[PDB]
DNA sequence: CAGGATGTATATATCTGACACGTGCCTGGAGACTAGGGAGTAATCCCCTTGGCGGTTAAAACGCGGGGGACAGCGCGTACGTGCGTTTAAGCGGTGCTAGAGCTGTCTACGACCAATTGAGCGGCCTCGGCACCGGGATTCTCCAGGGCGGCCAGTAAG
DNA sequence: TTACTGGCCGCCCTGGAGAATCCCGGTGCCGAGGCCGCTCAATTGGTCGTAGACAGCTCTAGCACCGCTTAAACGCACGTACGCGCTGTCCCCCGCGTTTTAACCGCCAAGGGGATTACTCCCTAGTCTCCAGGCACGTGTCAGATATATACATCCTG
């Protein structure tokens, strides 16, 4: 069993992305709000990702089902598996 | 024209309220994109899995990815009912 | 030395020239009516743009896209009950931005803004 | 460790080498395993100021400060790390404090 | 038929943003809307003009318009 | 006196933007992430194996959905005609999309 | 606080054009019966995730100053909304006309289907050059201490 | 009396002092790609069955125009709320050392489950035949539109 892993996403990886993104100087609120983001958009993705592999009958999230879900959502994303 | 399927349903919901003739309008295409949404997701889903049919559980799968939530609870809840029924007789 | 020009060379205009080339209290304070006037139209359905003023721009727009179309007249107002539609969206956002910005008046700022976000640009 | 009295007020400081200016060589922990003391002789580039050098003497490199900008200071400026001693530089702080804002009182006469 | 985008008027857009929620307008969106609204159709014309040119047809029907708004997202209701 | 020369507050992260965006590397930790997932998908259903690429495959997508969601909440810090972005900001340019 | 004026909401009554029901009809769906082709069911195996081990160092956490932006306050002046008066042309209702939407019938060209044939594109092996990496100078970028420069009074030259 | 230049304060760009970054010269590393069987899917040659291409025709629905009422637009006046620019204040986040930590790498394994075949079976497509539910059209009461005329509702504004 798995706890408390929303955290992992260390403060500073917060930031690199938001470098990336092209934000200069970011507050403090941004860091602990961006996880509760990133955790609503996983448990789409995840889901949608879960519901074929229940599916097929198949344990494994296969590669090619997390292409699916982000395609079914509108994020298509190119290179993994096609 | 579904509406006379609509129609019915609403008599059996509401037994005195009436539909305008441009609501059935909105239902008959309201009906007619759900069922395209589910039965092409359904398509796609059965050609991921290489299988050929299209069968039961495959727009049980379908409608759990579209329908939001609660919906999905009660919509599949819905659907086993159907399908026992028609295989009782 | 640079001289523009006269674009047209007589004396009379042509006015008087045939085969002419130019002749052939109690008042509300401010912002109470506003309110008034919107939950006068959130609260109705018809259709806000005139119409035959609609008719006549779709057709101006499809001209240059194939000649001699002919429009049902079913088939203008599919166009207006979308055009309008789109139009209230895009003004919720924009207020949404404006009321961020902190001021009350929407402005193409706030229309640019509320387009580039949702990547309809 | 050390502490060192940087004209009005003194600031943290740690002990870079331990040296006998007397032997005029040098005993340091090199920099990384754990690097044994090595007793070098005092680098002619080294210029060791002579309150450091009468008594033991002793490089030091500044908390906060990086090691190519940290430099040399006197024993008289090294008192012993004591939280007495680093009240005084506290007392000096806040003494340096208001200096600024001390001084801002002309700024202020100056901007009216 | 030279300028017909300056026959929505500027009561026309006041009404529409005023069904959205804004209060106060500035002068420069009477303008700018359409600006918007030209570019809109633009696109939903040329895709419904399209869908009736593949048919062979001479008359963009609703059932066209219906269509050539459902790629864009925006779905319609209550037409076909 | 004593000065450590220190960089002017702001022009480390335009530098660090330069160098972010020339880059193409991924930027949130990779097994810190992993044992995200893993947690995630032990809610929906328990006992479930993560091929290695399709862990790989969200990363690459939940990166390019918070650049995404940066790179639009900037336009709305930069509109309130302050830099520092807030959230604020990200409670709206989530709004604006509409994906809510 | 007190009170008129206003706008929307509320009531009663009057038509209608319109949705609900009736009735006839014919076209799609239900019954009935296969057939083989898709789908489920059993070993199996192997390769590929999960899991543990230890070094190690890249990186995350933590600490502190202060520098600059967040934010609040304020003065304001203009681009707004509001109201009136005039004035568009939008909407309604007709008359007229006709391209052209929709539907029929005929039948030819086109595509599904199949057997035999063959070479295109597949997996697997193997290699050496494009490129990631590191090193240390050379070069650029940035920050900041010292530095020529109009704006004033003081005493200037004087009607 | 008037008159106004000079002096001192006012205050920049510019060299330097670093840090960051580029240049280029090696130095391995592994996958881009070239080559080799081969097999199985594309190709070829033929038939058959019909989808639609084509031609003709019946009526709809659209276009054009137009004359009238009147509601909506438009322009002008005005007065004031607000966007905005300025100042001031302070807190909070960036910058940069230190100090702790756990990602990473590489390494080994174990067993688990996804990927083959064999088999066998049973389910839906295809087909034929009969009929009644859904559709279209007709109509006929009737709930909603519409006109008109109270009952509070908020809005200012003293």
């Amino acid at each position: 069993v798995l706890r408390d892993n929303i955290q992992g996403i260390t403060k500073p990886a917060i930031r690199r992305l938001a470098r990336r993104g092209g934000v200069k100087r970011i507050s403090g609120l941004i860091y602990e709000e961006t996880r509760g983001v990133l955790k609503v958009f996983l448990e789409n993705v995840i889901r949608d990702a879960v519901t074929y592999t229940e599916h097929a009958k198949r344990k494994t999230v296969t590669a090619m089902d997390v292409v699916y879900a982000l395609k079914r959502q509108g994020r298509t994303l190119y290179g993994f598996g096609g | 024209s579904y509406a006379i399927y609509v129609y019915k349903v609403l008599k059996q919901v509401h037994p005195d309220t009436g539909i305008s003739s441009k609501a059935m309008s909105i239902m008959n295409s309201f009906v007619n994109d759900v069922f395209e949404r589910i039965a092409g997701e359904a398509s796609r889903l059965a050609h991921y899995n290489k299988r050929s049919t299209i069968t039961s559980r495959e727009i049980q799968t379908a409608v759990r990815l579209l329908l939001p939530g609660e919906l999905a609870k009660h919509a599949v809840s819905e659907g086993t009912k159907a399908v026992t029924k028609y295989t009782s007789a | 030395a640079r001289t523009k020009q006269t674009a047209r060379k007589s004396t009379g205009g042509k006015a008087p020239r045939k085969q002419l080339a130019t002749k052939a209290p109690h008042r509300y304070r401010p912002g109470t009516v506003a309110l008034r006037e919107i939950r006068r139209y959130q609260k109705s359905t018809e259709l806000l743009i005139r119409k035959l003023p609609f008719q006549r721009l779709v057709r101006e727009i499809a001209q240059d896209f194939k000649t001699d179309l002919r429009f049902q007249s079913s088939a203008v107002m599919a166009l207006q009950e979308a055009s309008e539609a789109y139009l209230v969206a895009l003004f919720e956002d924009t207020n949404l931005a404006a009321i961020h910005a902190k001021r009350v008046t929407i402005m193409p700022k706030d229309i640019q803004l509320a387009r580039r976000i949702r990547g309809e640009r | 460790r050390c502490l060192a009295f940087h004209g009005p007020l003194m600031y943290e400081a740690k002990i870079l080498k331990i040296w006998d200016p007397s032997s005029k060589m040098y005993t340091s922990i090199p920099n990384d395993a754990t690097k044994e003391i090595k007793p070098q002789k005092l680098g002619e580039d080294e210029s060791i100021p002579e309150e450091i050098i009468n008594g033991k003497c002793f490089f030091i490199h500044y908390q906060g400060w990086k090691s190519s900008w940290d430099e040399w200071v006197g024993y008289d400026r090294i008192r012993a790390y004591n939280e007495e001693n680093i009240a005084m530089k506290k007392r000096l702080a806040n003494e340096a404090k208001e200096a600024k804002k001390s001084l801002l009182e002309q700024q202020k006469k100056k901007k009216l």
